[PDB]
């Protein structure tokens, strides 16, 4: 019964913001202690009591999430926070109890070109709910005319990406996120970190 | 696509306008995404209509067009004898979007 | 309304940038597009691109010979072009649909003073 974050951080196809991927933890248990504290990580904000205690406690159940972002669009990542993310791609849950354990990775998750290894969201309808995600790649309909479905003034393919490679500046630069909702449900409890 | 026209050229008229201005193009186009301006000697190039069939909230009366798809046409049914300038076509649509020959209405 | 940046003299042979300001519309609910024109001239087009994307469109005239720029803080749009020719003076219209927060036109209404770009 041993499930390293491992699995998690060497996805190493992360996945894109909107399209984040999960690994519902659960019946598992591993530690994780090096890769936590002696940890190489930037802007660990995770919550919770604080960044440790948690490979002290076991946890009711686990799920994980990985963003590719720019580099400093972290501002954006934070429930009720506004930004060009939680109105198109990821508003995080309005009172967001798991954590964040996003650091920068130029080298990983990024070489030089147009990158084509993550996507993000430019158009809505309105502001994305907390907690889900869009697949769609329907065109931006909002207004008055039609658009029968093809981009083009006023309807936009709305799923545009800003595919950075490594040589650019820290706000520019590739950023590794992942968000771990440590969420707290019924009888069904089966998770620890010691 | 790029060959646009307008055949009244320049046209020739006095005071009492029942005016109209059409266009066709080189290519079948659509038709919810075109409109036609209006450009004084120095002034901004104002809006008219966009869309054939169609008006703003401010754009004033008297003013319409009609037509749709193949072919377009506008008029000013009525109106004061105030001023007389170039009008200018222009598909956007599909790429790329692009202007038309402009014609301009004056008075004997 | 609008407001285009001053009519600015660059040289017959240079790099040009021209900035566009708005007023009550915001681009990053709409486009912007630019046009060329002159006193007499045929008003023609450059290119456009939306504000929330850097998507920009051009004919094959300025697959590299065109750039644009918008500023989510300023809210100032810009386009830009390397080495030009002395044919390219105009009177550079920039405009862009009446739009406030999902409160949209259809139509390239809003045509601003116009930055006279002069290259000389």
């Amino acid at each position: 019964n041993l499930c390293p974050f491992g699995e998690v951080f060497n996805a190493t196809r992360f996945a894109s913001v909107y399209a984040w991927n999960r690994k519902r933890i659960s019946n598992c248990v591993a530690d994780y202690s090096v890769l936590y504290n002696s940890a190489s990580f930037s802007t660990f904000k995770c919550y919770g009591v604080s960044p440790t205690k948690l490979n002290d406690l076991c946890f009711t159940n686990v799920y994980a999430d990985s963003f590719v972002i720019r580099g400093d669009e972290v501002r954006q990542i934070a429930p009720g926070q506004t930004g060009k993310i939680a109105d198109y791609n990821y508003k995080l849950p309005d009172d967001f109890t798991g954590c964040v354990i996003a650091w920068n990775s130029n080298n990983l998750d990024s070489k030089v070109g147009g990158n084509y290894n993550y996507l993000y969201r430019l158009f809505r309808k309105s502001n994305l709910k907390p907690f889900e995600r869009d697949i769609s790649t329907e065109i931006y309909q909002a207004g008055s005319t039609p658009c029968n479905g093809v981009e083009g003034f006023n309807c936009y393919f709305p799923l545009q990406s800003y595919g950075f490679q490594p040589t650019n500046g820290v706000g520019y630069q590739p950023y590794r996120v992942v968000v771990l909702s440590f969420e707290l449900l019924h009888a069904p409890a089966t998770v620890c970190g010691p | 696509e790029i060959v646009l026209t307008q055949s009244p050229g320049t046209l020739s008229l006095s005071p009492g306008e029942r005016a109209t201005l059409s266009c066709r193009a080189s290519q079948s186009v659509s038709s919810s995404y075109l409109a036609w301006y209006q450009q004084k000697p120095g002034q901004a190039p104002r809006l008219l209509i966009y869309g054939a069939s169609s008006r703003a909230t401010g754009i004033p009366d008297r003013f319409s067009g009609s037509g749709s798809g193949t072919d377009f046409t506008l008029t000013i049914s009525r109106l004061e004898p105030e001023d007389f300038a170039v009008y200018y076509c222009q598909q956007y649509g599909s790429s790329p979007w692009t202007f038309g020959q402009g014609t301009k209405v004056e008075i004997k | 309304q609008l407001v285009q940046s001053g009519p600015e003299v660059k040289k017959p042979g240079t790099s040009v940038k021209v900035s566009c300001k708005a007023s009550g519309f915001t681009f990053t609910s709409s486009a912007v597009q630019w046009v060329r024109q002159a006193r007499g001239q045929r008003l023609e087009w450059i290119g456009w691109i939306v504000v929330g994307s850097g998507n920009t469109n051009y004919a094959q005239k300025f697959q590299e010979r065109v750039t644009i720029t918008r500023d989510m803080s300023t809210s100032t749009a810009y386009m830009e072009l390397s080495s030009l020719r002395s044919e390219d003076t105009a009177v550079y219209y920039c405009a862009a649909p009446y739009c406030s927060s999902t409160s949209c036109h259809d139509a390239f209404d809003i045509w601003g003073q116009g930055t006279m770009v002069t290259v000389s």
